[PDB]
């Protein structure tokens, strides 16, 4: 508890083919036991808010692109938006989990390896 | 199941540094890791933008599996209050490796461990909780004044009106004011901060 671990977690549902709307892929845990608040950015190659909450990520074989970012309850969970180190980071209470989709409407998603990395800040009171 | 959990952590050997005006500080770094990290370190302003003038040596390294190392902080340049603290942000990034590889997922993370890095002048003599008895509370409308008339940043880690917790704390800088969101309360007001060695204070007790 003492250090700062974050997990990323795959959830069961993404599938090859046409996906169900906003479907769920993975869930983000933060742990600290000194920590109040994160912030939380995927890093990408493209961004589709200054947010960087929703971005496009492409196929390690393909080249094929999915569209992911947190989920419309997850954002609504954000206190405020902070702009630290040049961009602006969502924030979030420490005790709330998130959850990554693929964003928007159903998406057809070809047979690939999808490579999603989240960047993660905690400031110590 | 297709995909790997990553879970990825980075431990510090405190949850601040003091830097000393007359002393250069220290700060642990370990990788809980069985593999090798990449280790960033940086000082930014209070704005948590601007770059502060301090350096950490190294400020770029491979941390093997399991290694704990000792990080160097060196104050560059410019020009610190003499009578006041001056508040900067100490942040380790941690990254580690790609990862070795229907539609699956290569989940991996960046993160980033941000300690308060806080210049005391000479000049500047005791602690914050030898004189955080001194923090004034004044209540207008559903919010909490809290004035600070000491030259510490005063780093709050507990405030409760009535026993009901305020959150969203944040420091309160030297001779300045903060505004805190009441909690729905009143009358006794309580707070803790935590001391320059990571722990909480005893409580203070005021009335408003």
């Amino acid at each position: 508890g003492s250090d700062l671990t974050v997990s990323l977690i795959p959830v069961s549902g993404l599938k090859a083919g046409k996906n169900a709307p906003s479907a769920k892929i993975a869930k983000l845990v933060v742990n600290s036991t000194t920590l109040k608040e994160f912030g939380v950015r995927g890093i990408s190659n493209n961004v589709v808010d200054s947010t960087g909450t929703a971005w496009r990520v492409a196929g390690k074989n393909t080249g094929k692109e999915i569209g992911v970012g947190l989920s419309s309850d997850s954002l609504r969970r954000s206190d405020s938006t902070e702009k630290w180190n040049g961009v602006n980071w969502m924030t979030f209470n420490s005790n709330d989990t998130l959850d990554i989709v693929l964003t928007g409407p159903a998406q057809n998603v070809t047979a690939d390896t999808y490579p999603i990395t989240l960047d993660v800040v905690g400031y110590q009171p | 199941l297709n995909s790997a959990t990553k879970l990825f952590s980075v431990k510090l050997g405190a949850t601040r540094v003091i830097y000393h005006a007359g002393t250069g500080a220290t700060l642990s770094v370990s990788n809980p890791q069985n593999y090798p990290i990449l280790v960033q370190s940086s000082v930014k302003a209070a704005d948590k933008s601007s770059p502060a003038p301090f350096l950490v040596m190294p400020p770029l390294f491979r941390l093997e599996a399991n290694q704990q190392s000792q990080l160097r902080i060196v104050r560059t340049g410019g020009d610190m209050p003499t009578d006041r603290e001056t508040l900067q942000w100490v942040c380790i990034k941690a990254v580690p490796p790609e990862n070795e590889p229907g539609a699956t997922l290569d989940l991996n993370l960046s993160i980033n461990a941000c300690d308060k890095l806080i210049f005391r002048p000479d000049a500047v003599k005791g602690t914050p909780e030898d004189v955080a008895g001194n923090l004034r509370w004044v209540e207008t409308g559903n919010k909490l004044k809290v004035e600070n008339p000491t030259p510490f940043y005063m780093n709050l880690a507990s405030v409760t009106v009535g026993g009901k917790p305020i959150t969203g704390l944040e420091y309160v800088p030297p001779f300045a004011d903060k505004t805190l969101n009441m909690p729905g309360s009143h009358g006794d007001i309580e707070w803790r901060v935590i001391t320059d060695f990571g722990g909480e204070s005893h409580p203070f007790h005021y009335v408003l």
